Protein backbone atom coordinates (compact mmCIF):
# COMPACT_ATOMS: atom_id res chain seq x y z
CA UNK A 1 0.00 0.00 0.00
CA UNK A 2 2.81 2.57 0.68
CA UNK A 3 4.92 3.41 -2.53
CA UNK A 4 8.01 5.48 -2.38
CA UNK A 5 10.82 6.87 -3.56
CA UNK A 6 13.50 9.09 -2.55
CA UNK A 7 16.67 11.06 -4.75
CA UNK A 8 19.76 11.27 -3.46
CA UNK A 9 21.30 14.68 -4.40
CA UNK A 10 24.34 16.81 -3.85
CA UNK A 11 25.43 20.82 -4.21
CA UNK A 12 28.69 21.88 -5.98
CA UNK A 13 30.68 22.48 -1.98
CA UNK A 14 30.10 19.38 -0.35
CA UNK A 15 33.33 17.90 1.69
CA UNK A 16 34.48 14.39 2.11
CA UNK A 17 32.43 13.95 5.52
CA UNK A 18 29.25 14.98 3.59
CA UNK A 19 29.83 13.06 0.22
CA UNK A 20 30.23 9.97 2.77
CA UNK A 21 26.50 11.01 4.44
CA UNK A 22 25.12 10.48 0.86
CA UNK A 23 27.46 7.08 0.04
CA UNK A 24 26.04 5.67 3.65
CA UNK A 25 22.17 7.24 3.27
CA UNK A 26 22.27 5.80 -0.62
CA UNK A 27 23.16 2.42 1.14
CA UNK A 28 20.75 2.47 3.59
CA UNK A 29 17.91 3.23 1.69
CA UNK A 30 16.68 0.76 -1.06
CA UNK A 31 14.86 3.23 -3.29
CA UNK A 32 17.73 5.80 -2.67
CA UNK A 33 18.00 7.17 -6.56
CA UNK A 34 21.84 8.47 -6.19
CA UNK A 35 22.75 11.31 -8.25
CA UNK A 36 26.03 13.00 -8.69
CA UNK A 37 26.27 16.56 -8.57
CA UNK A 38 23.90 19.77 -8.78
CA UNK A 39 24.29 23.73 -9.93
CA UNK A 40 22.49 26.45 -9.58
CA UNK A 41 16.64 25.87 -6.90
CA UNK A 42 13.59 25.40 -9.11
CA UNK A 43 15.17 22.70 -11.29
CA UNK A 44 15.34 19.55 -7.85
CA UNK A 45 11.38 19.29 -8.61
CA UNK A 46 12.10 18.84 -12.21
CA UNK A 47 14.32 15.79 -11.81
CA UNK A 48 12.24 14.09 -9.47
CA UNK A 49 9.44 14.25 -11.90
CA UNK A 50 11.62 12.16 -14.14
CA UNK A 51 12.63 9.44 -12.06
CA UNK A 52 9.49 9.08 -10.47
CA UNK A 53 10.89 10.33 -7.15
CA UNK A 54 7.94 11.15 -4.16
CA UNK A 55 11.07 12.52 -2.51
CA UNK A 56 14.11 15.14 -2.73
CA UNK A 57 17.36 14.91 -0.27
CA UNK A 58 18.64 18.04 -1.07
CA UNK A 59 22.65 18.36 0.68
CA UNK A 60 23.62 21.81 0.85
CA UNK A 61 27.00 22.94 1.77
CA UNK A 62 27.47 26.79 1.61
CA UNK A 63 30.46 27.41 3.79
CA UNK A 64 32.62 24.09 3.80
CA UNK A 65 32.26 23.01 7.41
CA UNK A 66 28.48 23.40 7.26
CA UNK A 67 25.69 21.28 5.71
CA UNK A 68 22.34 21.82 5.17
CA UNK A 69 19.86 19.06 4.10
CA UNK A 70 16.57 20.12 2.03
CA UNK A 71 14.23 17.44 2.98
CA UNK A 72 10.97 17.90 0.40
CA UNK A 73 8.01 16.18 -1.18
CA UNK A 74 8.38 17.62 -4.68
CA UNK A 75 5.18 18.70 -6.50
CA UNK A 76 3.84 20.84 -3.48
CA UNK A 77 5.26 19.33 -0.25
CA UNK A 78 6.33 21.66 2.55
CA UNK A 79 10.46 21.23 2.23
CA UNK A 80 12.82 21.53 5.09
CA UNK A 81 15.46 23.52 5.69
CA UNK A 82 18.10 22.07 7.83
CA UNK A 83 21.60 22.27 9.94
CA UNK A 84 23.43 18.94 10.73
CA UNK A 85 26.22 19.90 13.31
CA UNK A 86 27.80 16.99 14.52
CA UNK A 87 28.49 14.20 12.27
CA UNK A 88 29.99 10.76 12.54
CA UNK A 89 30.14 8.97 9.08
CA UNK A 90 29.88 4.84 8.57
CA UNK A 91 33.41 4.73 7.82
CA UNK A 92 34.03 5.34 11.73
CA UNK A 93 36.20 2.76 13.25
CA UNK A 94 34.28 2.79 16.86
CA UNK A 95 31.27 1.65 15.13
CA UNK A 96 31.20 -1.88 14.95
CA UNK A 97 28.21 -3.94 13.28
CA UNK A 98 26.92 -4.88 10.11
CA UNK A 99 22.89 -3.90 9.02
CA UNK A 100 21.99 -5.39 5.59
CA UNK A 101 22.19 -3.18 2.90
CA UNK A 102 18.91 -1.77 2.11
CA UNK A 103 17.16 -3.78 4.84
CA UNK A 104 13.94 -2.82 6.42
CA UNK A 105 14.50 0.07 9.45
CA UNK A 106 12.33 0.05 12.48
CA UNK A 107 11.79 3.73 13.09
CA UNK A 108 12.01 4.90 16.60
CA UNK A 109 10.45 8.26 17.43
CA UNK A 110 9.54 10.81 21.13
CA UNK A 111 6.77 11.75 22.99
CA UNK A 112 8.18 15.73 22.14
CA UNK A 113 7.23 15.25 18.40
CA UNK A 114 3.21 15.10 19.18
CA UNK A 115 3.78 18.11 20.78
CA UNK A 116 3.35 20.52 18.47
CA UNK A 117 2.15 20.31 14.49
CA UNK A 118 5.61 21.12 13.67
CA UNK A 119 7.38 18.21 15.08
CA UNK A 120 4.07 16.27 13.97
CA UNK A 121 5.07 16.86 9.98
CA UNK A 122 8.80 16.60 10.57
CA UNK A 123 7.90 12.89 12.06
CA UNK A 124 5.62 11.75 9.40
CA UNK A 125 8.66 12.77 6.51
CA UNK A 126 11.04 11.17 8.53
CA UNK A 127 8.94 7.96 8.25
CA UNK A 128 7.93 7.62 4.75
CA UNK A 129 11.07 9.95 3.22
CA UNK A 130 14.32 8.27 5.57
CA UNK A 131 12.27 4.78 6.47
CA UNK A 132 11.09 2.33 3.45
CA UNK A 133 8.15 1.12 1.18
CA UNK A 134 7.55 -2.67 2.23
CA UNK A 135 8.35 -3.21 -1.47
CA UNK A 136 11.67 -1.74 -2.58
CA UNK A 137 13.41 -3.37 -5.40
CA UNK A 138 16.93 -3.46 -3.27
CA UNK A 139 14.79 -3.98 0.39
CA UNK A 140 15.98 -6.55 1.91
CA UNK A 141 13.52 -9.21 4.14
CA UNK A 142 14.45 -10.04 7.16
CA UNK A 143 13.92 -7.01 9.38
CA UNK A 144 17.99 -6.08 11.27
CA UNK A 145 18.13 -2.32 12.00
CA UNK A 146 17.01 0.65 13.74
CA UNK A 147 16.31 4.45 13.09
CA UNK A 148 17.24 5.91 16.55
CA UNK A 149 14.66 9.48 16.41
CA UNK A 150 14.66 11.86 19.72
CA UNK A 151 14.55 15.42 20.68
CA UNK A 152 16.66 17.13 23.05
CA UNK A 153 17.49 20.79 23.36
CA UNK A 154 15.14 21.87 20.05
CA UNK A 155 17.36 19.56 17.59
CA UNK A 156 16.48 15.66 16.71
CA UNK A 157 19.13 13.24 17.32
CA UNK A 158 19.44 10.45 14.85
CA UNK A 159 21.43 6.98 15.18
CA UNK A 160 21.32 3.89 13.49
CA UNK A 161 21.47 0.67 15.63
CA UNK A 162 21.94 -3.02 14.47
CA UNK A 163 20.03 -5.35 16.35
CA UNK A 164 22.49 -8.40 18.07
CA UNK A 165 21.17 -11.44 18.40
CA UNK A 166 22.11 -14.03 20.92
CA UNK A 167 21.96 -17.85 21.17
CA UNK A 168 17.24 -12.32 24.53
CA UNK A 169 18.16 -9.46 21.45
CA UNK A 170 21.38 -6.78 21.49
CA UNK A 171 21.89 -3.64 19.54
CA UNK A 172 25.45 -2.04 18.99
CA UNK A 173 24.87 1.42 17.85
CA UNK A 174 26.76 2.23 13.76
CA UNK A 175 26.03 4.64 11.08
CA UNK A 176 25.55 8.29 10.68
CA UNK A 177 25.53 9.57 13.84
CA UNK A 178 24.12 13.44 13.63
CA UNK A 179 21.76 16.18 15.36
CA UNK A 180 19.47 18.21 13.14
CA UNK A 181 18.29 21.09 13.63
CA UNK A 182 14.96 22.52 12.10
CA UNK A 183 16.40 25.77 10.40
CA UNK A 184 13.25 26.72 8.05
CA UNK A 185 10.18 24.93 6.77
CA UNK A 186 8.55 26.34 3.15
CA UNK A 187 5.32 26.34 2.71
CA UNK A 188 5.86 25.00 -1.23
CA UNK A 189 9.02 22.92 -2.48
CA UNK A 190 11.22 25.47 -2.45
CA UNK A 191 9.24 28.44 -3.28
CA UNK A 192 6.41 30.80 -1.38
CA UNK A 193 6.72 32.04 1.91
CA UNK A 194 8.57 30.78 4.76
CA UNK A 195 6.39 28.63 7.67
CA UNK A 196 8.66 27.86 10.29
CA UNK A 197 11.27 30.46 11.67
CA UNK A 198 13.70 30.25 14.86
CA UNK B 1 15.52 -8.86 -8.70
CA UNK B 2 13.95 -12.06 -7.22
CA UNK B 3 16.59 -13.08 -5.71
CA UNK B 4 17.96 -10.12 -3.23
CA UNK B 5 21.11 -10.94 -2.62
CA UNK B 6 23.68 -8.42 -3.65
CA UNK B 7 26.91 -7.80 -5.01
CA UNK B 8 28.57 -10.80 -2.82
CA UNK B 9 30.27 -13.53 -4.54
CA UNK B 10 28.25 -16.93 -5.39
CA UNK B 11 30.98 -18.64 -3.59
CA UNK B 12 28.45 -18.74 -1.08
CA UNK B 13 25.53 -20.81 -2.00
CA UNK B 14 27.67 -23.59 -3.69
CA UNK B 15 27.06 -26.16 -0.61
CA UNK B 16 23.55 -25.10 0.16
CA UNK B 17 20.10 -26.43 -1.69
CA UNK B 18 18.68 -22.70 -2.45
CA UNK B 19 20.45 -19.23 -3.59
CA UNK B 20 19.40 -16.89 -0.78
CA UNK B 21 16.38 -15.60 0.08
CA UNK B 22 13.62 -13.04 -1.36
CA UNK B 23 11.54 -10.07 0.35
CA UNK B 24 8.56 -11.62 2.63
CA UNK B 25 11.19 -14.47 3.26
CA UNK B 26 10.45 -17.63 1.21
CA UNK B 27 13.55 -20.39 0.28
CA UNK B 28 14.65 -19.67 -3.47
CA UNK B 29 15.50 -23.03 -4.37
CA UNK B 30 17.71 -24.03 -7.19
CA UNK B 31 15.57 -25.01 -10.31
CA UNK B 32 17.01 -28.21 -11.84
CA UNK B 33 19.36 -31.29 -11.07
CA UNK B 34 20.75 -31.71 -14.46
CA UNK B 35 22.88 -34.83 -16.02
CA UNK B 36 26.47 -35.40 -16.20
CA UNK B 37 26.23 -35.58 -19.92
CA UNK B 38 24.33 -32.08 -20.75
CA UNK B 39 27.08 -30.38 -18.30
CA UNK B 40 30.03 -31.87 -20.53
CA UNK B 41 28.20 -30.95 -23.65
CA UNK B 42 28.01 -27.09 -22.40
CA UNK B 43 32.02 -27.27 -21.92
CA UNK B 44 32.48 -28.05 -25.60
CA UNK B 45 29.78 -26.79 -27.84
CA UNK B 46 28.68 -23.51 -25.80
CA UNK B 47 24.95 -22.33 -25.62
CA UNK B 48 24.34 -19.79 -28.15
CA UNK B 49 23.94 -17.02 -25.58
CA UNK B 50 26.81 -17.97 -23.31
CA UNK B 51 28.37 -15.57 -20.86
CA UNK B 52 30.65 -17.14 -18.25
CA UNK B 53 28.85 -15.38 -15.58
CA UNK B 54 26.89 -16.88 -12.89
CA UNK B 55 22.65 -15.94 -12.38
CA UNK B 56 21.94 -14.38 -9.29
CA UNK B 57 18.35 -15.85 -9.52
CA UNK B 58 20.03 -19.48 -10.22
CA UNK B 59 23.32 -21.30 -10.00
CA UNK B 60 22.63 -22.00 -13.48
CA UNK B 61 24.52 -19.75 -16.36
CA UNK B 62 23.14 -16.62 -17.09
CA UNK B 63 22.43 -16.58 -21.32
CA UNK B 64 21.51 -14.38 -23.39
CA UNK B 65 18.32 -13.60 -25.60
CA UNK B 66 18.93 -13.40 -29.64
CA UNK B 67 17.86 -10.26 -29.25
CA UNK B 68 19.96 -8.79 -27.27
CA UNK B 69 22.80 -11.02 -29.05
CA UNK B 70 21.81 -8.90 -32.49
CA UNK B 71 21.85 -5.33 -30.62
CA UNK B 72 25.67 -6.16 -29.06
CA UNK B 73 26.72 -6.88 -33.18
CA UNK B 74 24.93 -3.88 -33.92
CA UNK B 75 27.09 -1.63 -31.80
CA UNK B 76 29.93 -2.85 -32.88
CA UNK B 77 29.41 -2.63 -36.91
CA UNK B 78 27.28 0.46 -35.79
CA UNK B 79 24.10 -0.80 -37.85
CA UNK B 80 21.30 1.18 -36.83
CA UNK B 81 20.27 0.29 -33.39
CA UNK B 82 16.80 2.20 -33.15
CA UNK B 83 14.73 0.71 -35.90
CA UNK B 84 11.41 2.55 -37.23
CA UNK B 85 12.96 5.47 -38.25
CA UNK B 86 14.71 6.49 -41.60
CA UNK B 87 18.48 7.18 -42.08
CA UNK B 88 17.91 9.54 -44.68
CA UNK B 89 15.02 11.86 -44.19
CA UNK B 90 14.22 14.80 -46.77
CA UNK B 91 15.13 17.89 -45.48
CA UNK B 92 11.74 19.29 -43.74
CA UNK B 93 13.00 23.45 -44.25
CA UNK B 94 10.81 24.24 -41.10
CA UNK B 95 12.71 28.20 -41.26
CA UNK B 96 13.17 28.57 -45.06
CA UNK B 97 9.21 27.93 -45.82
CA UNK B 98 8.50 31.66 -44.87
CA UNK B 99 10.24 34.50 -46.53
CA UNK B 100 11.73 37.12 -44.89
CA UNK B 101 10.12 40.97 -45.34
CA UNK C 1 4.62 30.49 12.57
CA UNK C 2 1.09 29.55 11.73
CA UNK C 3 -0.23 26.36 12.36
CA UNK C 4 -3.11 26.35 10.26
CA UNK C 5 -1.14 25.59 6.93
CA UNK C 6 0.88 22.82 8.94
CA UNK C 7 -2.57 20.75 9.25
CA UNK C 8 -3.34 21.50 5.65
CA UNK C 9 0.24 19.96 4.91
CA UNK C 10 -0.88 17.20 7.40
CA UNK C 11 -4.01 16.66 5.32
CA UNK C 12 -1.89 16.45 1.78
CA UNK C 13 1.16 14.31 3.39
CA UNK C 14 0.46 11.87 5.47
CA UNK C 15 -1.00 8.22 4.70
CA UNK C 16 -3.71 6.48 7.27
CA UNK C 17 -1.19 4.30 9.35
CA UNK C 18 -4.29 3.02 11.63
CA UNK C 19 -6.33 2.02 9.02
CA UNK C 20 -3.76 -0.43 7.45
CA UNK C 21 -1.08 -2.94 8.61
CA UNK C 22 1.89 -2.36 11.12
CA UNK C 23 4.20 -3.40 7.77
CA UNK C 24 3.49 -0.51 5.77
CA UNK C 25 4.26 2.26 8.47
CA UNK C 26 6.74 0.31 10.53
CA UNK C 27 7.64 2.89 12.94
CA UNK C 28 7.25 2.79 16.79
CA UNK C 29 6.52 6.08 18.33
CA UNK C 30 8.98 5.56 21.39
CA UNK C 31 5.75 7.68 23.59
CA UNK C 32 6.13 8.06 27.72
CA UNK C 33 9.84 9.12 26.76
CA UNK C 34 10.65 13.11 26.27
CA UNK C 35 14.31 11.79 26.92
CA UNK C 36 14.65 15.73 28.78
CA UNK C 37 15.02 13.22 32.17
CA UNK C 38 18.85 12.65 31.50
CA UNK C 39 21.29 14.37 33.67
CA UNK C 40 24.64 15.96 32.27
CA UNK C 41 23.05 16.93 29.15
CA UNK C 42 26.45 17.90 27.47
CA UNK C 43 28.03 15.15 28.38
CA UNK C 44 27.14 12.03 25.92
CA UNK C 45 27.77 9.64 28.22
CA UNK C 46 24.16 8.70 30.31
CA UNK C 47 22.46 10.44 26.97
CA UNK C 48 24.09 7.83 25.40
CA UNK C 49 22.46 4.94 27.65
CA UNK C 50 18.86 6.61 27.57
CA UNK C 51 19.31 6.79 23.95
CA UNK C 52 20.10 2.69 23.73
CA UNK C 53 17.18 2.58 26.13
CA UNK C 54 14.08 4.18 23.71
CA UNK C 55 15.92 2.13 20.83
CA UNK C 56 15.61 -0.95 22.69
CA UNK C 57 12.25 -0.26 23.40
CA UNK C 58 10.98 0.24 20.07
CA UNK C 59 12.81 -2.73 19.09
CA UNK C 60 10.72 -4.70 21.35
CA UNK C 61 7.23 -3.83 20.69
CA UNK C 62 8.05 -3.78 17.03
CA UNK C 63 9.01 -7.48 17.79
CA UNK C 64 5.83 -7.86 18.94
CA UNK C 65 3.53 -6.65 16.34
CA UNK C 66 6.02 -8.35 13.74
CA UNK C 67 5.70 -11.56 15.61
CA UNK C 68 1.56 -11.14 15.71
CA UNK C 69 1.25 -10.49 11.92
CA UNK C 70 3.43 -13.51 9.92
CA UNK C 71 6.72 -12.18 8.53
CA UNK C 72 10.00 -12.98 9.79
CA UNK C 73 12.32 -10.96 11.95
CA UNK C 74 15.51 -12.92 12.54
CA UNK C 75 18.14 -12.76 9.87
CA UNK C 76 18.92 -16.76 9.27
CA UNK C 77 21.93 -17.45 9.20
CA UNK C 78 21.40 -18.48 5.62
CA UNK C 79 21.45 -15.87 3.70
CA UNK C 80 24.64 -14.42 3.06
CA UNK C 81 23.10 -10.67 1.74
CA UNK C 82 25.55 -7.80 0.49
CA UNK C 83 25.68 -5.45 4.08
CA UNK C 84 26.72 -1.60 4.95
CA UNK C 85 29.97 -1.84 5.34
CA UNK C 86 32.36 -4.11 3.51
CA UNK C 87 34.05 -7.20 4.47
CA UNK C 88 37.36 -5.21 4.31
CA UNK C 89 36.33 -2.80 6.20
CA UNK C 90 34.80 -4.93 8.70
CA UNK C 91 38.14 -6.16 8.75
CA UNK C 92 39.75 -3.28 9.58
CA UNK C 93 37.88 -2.82 12.83
CA UNK C 94 38.49 -6.48 13.43
CA UNK C 95 42.63 -5.78 12.89
CA UNK C 96 41.72 -2.94 15.29
CA UNK C 97 39.70 -4.67 18.46
CA UNK C 98 42.33 -7.45 18.16
CA UNK C 99 45.22 -4.74 18.06
CA UNK C 100 43.96 -3.14 21.45
CA UNK C 101 43.59 -6.09 23.10
CA UNK C 102 47.02 -7.50 22.30
CA UNK C 103 47.90 -3.90 23.58
CA UNK C 104 46.65 -4.25 27.03
CA UNK C 105 47.55 -7.71 27.00
CA UNK C 106 51.09 -6.99 26.38
CA UNK C 107 50.78 -4.12 28.98
CA UNK C 108 49.64 -6.73 31.43
CA UNK C 109 52.78 -8.90 30.91
CA UNK C 110 54.70 -6.05 30.40
CA UNK C 111 53.86 -5.86 35.03
CA UNK C 112 54.38 -9.85 34.75
CA UNK C 113 58.03 -10.28 32.92
CA UNK C 114 59.66 -7.24 34.61
CA UNK C 115 58.19 -8.78 37.88
CA UNK C 116 60.21 -12.09 36.95
CA UNK C 117 63.75 -9.79 36.23
CA UNK C 118 63.44 -8.04 39.70
CA UNK C 119 62.52 -11.35 41.64
CA UNK C 120 63.58 -14.05 39.61
CA UNK C 121 66.85 -14.97 41.50
CA UNK C 122 64.73 -14.80 45.02
CA UNK C 123 62.28 -17.63 43.21
CA UNK C 124 65.52 -19.99 42.36
CA UNK C 125 67.00 -19.78 45.93
CA UNK C 126 63.82 -19.87 48.00
CA UNK C 127 62.55 -23.06 45.49
CA UNK C 128 65.80 -24.50 46.07
CA UNK C 129 66.08 -24.11 49.91
CA UNK C 130 62.79 -25.17 50.03
CA UNK C 131 62.91 -28.15 48.14
CA UNK C 132 66.44 -29.01 50.14
CA UNK C 133 63.76 -28.55 53.45
CA UNK C 134 61.31 -31.22 52.21
CA UNK C 135 64.47 -33.43 51.44
CA UNK C 136 65.44 -33.05 55.15
CA UNK C 137 61.69 -33.36 56.50
CA UNK C 138 60.99 -36.79 54.63
CA UNK C 139 64.53 -37.89 55.96
CA UNK C 140 63.80 -36.90 59.87
CA UNK C 141 59.95 -38.72 59.18
CA UNK C 142 61.99 -41.82 57.96
CA UNK C 143 64.97 -41.47 60.45
CA UNK C 144 62.05 -41.41 63.29
CA UNK C 145 60.83 -44.44 62.69
CA UNK D 1 22.36 -1.48 -18.69
CA UNK D 2 19.22 -2.52 -20.20
CA UNK D 3 18.72 -2.49 -24.20
CA UNK D 4 17.02 0.71 -23.85
CA UNK D 5 20.34 2.29 -22.36
CA UNK D 6 22.46 0.23 -25.39
CA UNK D 7 20.08 1.57 -27.77
CA UNK D 8 21.44 5.19 -26.82
CA UNK D 9 24.90 4.38 -26.69
CA UNK D 10 24.19 2.94 -29.88
CA UNK D 11 24.20 6.62 -31.93
CA UNK D 12 27.74 6.76 -32.22
CA UNK D 13 30.32 8.99 -33.80
CA UNK D 14 29.70 6.73 -36.75
CA UNK D 15 26.17 5.91 -37.17
CA UNK D 16 24.14 6.75 -40.72
CA UNK D 17 26.45 5.00 -43.13
CA UNK D 18 26.12 3.07 -45.87
CA UNK D 19 28.54 0.19 -46.23
CA UNK D 20 27.01 -2.19 -49.15
CA UNK D 21 27.05 -0.06 -52.14
CA UNK D 22 30.64 1.53 -51.38
CA UNK D 23 34.01 0.15 -53.38
CA UNK D 24 36.01 -2.50 -50.67
CA UNK D 25 39.63 -0.16 -50.83
CA UNK D 26 37.51 2.33 -48.86
CA UNK D 27 35.91 0.50 -46.21
CA UNK D 28 38.79 -1.60 -45.30
CA UNK D 29 39.99 1.61 -44.56
CA UNK D 30 37.00 2.40 -42.26
CA UNK D 31 36.48 -0.19 -40.40
CA UNK D 32 40.23 -0.15 -39.34
CA UNK D 33 39.74 3.31 -37.72
CA UNK D 34 35.95 3.20 -36.23
CA UNK D 35 36.55 1.64 -33.08
CA UNK D 36 35.38 3.67 -30.22
CA UNK D 37 37.68 2.51 -27.42
CA UNK D 38 34.75 1.23 -24.80
CA UNK D 39 36.17 1.04 -21.01
CA UNK D 40 37.05 -2.83 -20.31
CA UNK D 41 37.05 -5.26 -17.61
CA UNK D 42 39.10 -8.07 -16.17
CA UNK D 43 35.96 -9.81 -15.40
CA UNK D 44 35.22 -10.21 -19.06
CA UNK D 45 39.21 -10.79 -20.69
CA UNK D 46 38.41 -14.12 -18.24
CA UNK D 47 35.07 -14.98 -20.15
CA UNK D 48 36.51 -14.29 -23.38
CA UNK D 49 39.65 -16.50 -22.71
CA UNK D 50 37.62 -19.13 -21.62
CA UNK D 51 35.45 -18.83 -24.48
CA UNK D 52 38.61 -18.85 -27.42
CA UNK D 53 40.00 -22.21 -25.58
CA UNK D 54 39.67 -25.30 -27.51
CA UNK D 55 40.01 -28.83 -27.07
CA UNK D 56 43.42 -29.76 -27.89
CA UNK D 57 44.71 -26.78 -26.28
CA UNK D 58 46.12 -28.89 -23.20
CA UNK D 59 46.23 -32.64 -23.49
CA UNK D 60 47.91 -35.50 -21.44
CA UNK D 61 51.14 -35.24 -24.32
CA UNK D 62 51.80 -31.36 -24.07
CA UNK D 63 51.49 -31.15 -20.34
CA UNK D 64 53.71 -33.95 -19.76
CA UNK D 65 56.02 -32.07 -22.40
CA UNK D 66 55.58 -29.24 -20.55
CA UNK D 67 57.08 -31.02 -17.37
CA UNK D 68 59.97 -32.42 -19.87
CA UNK D 69 60.65 -28.72 -20.61
CA UNK D 70 60.43 -27.58 -16.88
CA UNK D 71 63.04 -31.04 -15.79
CA UNK D 72 65.29 -29.79 -18.28
CA UNK D 73 65.40 -26.23 -16.78
CA UNK D 74 65.99 -27.84 -13.32
CA UNK D 75 68.59 -30.21 -14.54
CA UNK D 76 70.72 -26.49 -16.34
CA UNK D 77 70.79 -25.09 -13.08
CA UNK D 78 72.81 -27.49 -11.60
CA UNK D 79 74.95 -27.61 -14.73
CA UNK D 80 76.51 -24.25 -12.61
Amino acid sequence: MNKQRTLLISSRGVNYRHRHLIQDLSGLLPHSRKEPKLDTLQQLNEIAELYNCNNVLFFEARKHQDLYLWLSKPPNGPTIKFYIQNLHTMDELNFTGNCLKGSRPVLSFDQRFESSPHYQLIKELLVHNFGVPPNARKSKPFIDHVMSFSIVDDKIWVRTYEISHSTDISLVEIGPRFVMTVILILEGSFGGPKIYEN
Amino acid sequence: TQNTIGNIPLSAYDEMPHIGYDINGKRIMRPAKGSALDQLLDSIELPEGWTGLLDKNSGSSLNLTKEELELISKIQRNEQTDDSINPYEPLIDWFTRHEEV
Amino acid sequence: NNTKAMKHALERVQLPWKKHSFQEHQSVTSETNTDEHIKDIYDDTERELAFYKQSLDAVLVARDELKRLKVPFKRPLDYFAEMVKSDEHMDKIKGKLIEEASDKKAREEARRQRQLKKFGKQVQNATLQKRQLEKRETLEKIKSL
Amino acid sequence: KNKHDLVDEGFNRYTFRDTENLPDWFLEDEKEHSKINKPITKEAAMAIKEKIKAMNARPIKKVAEAKARKRMRAVARLEK
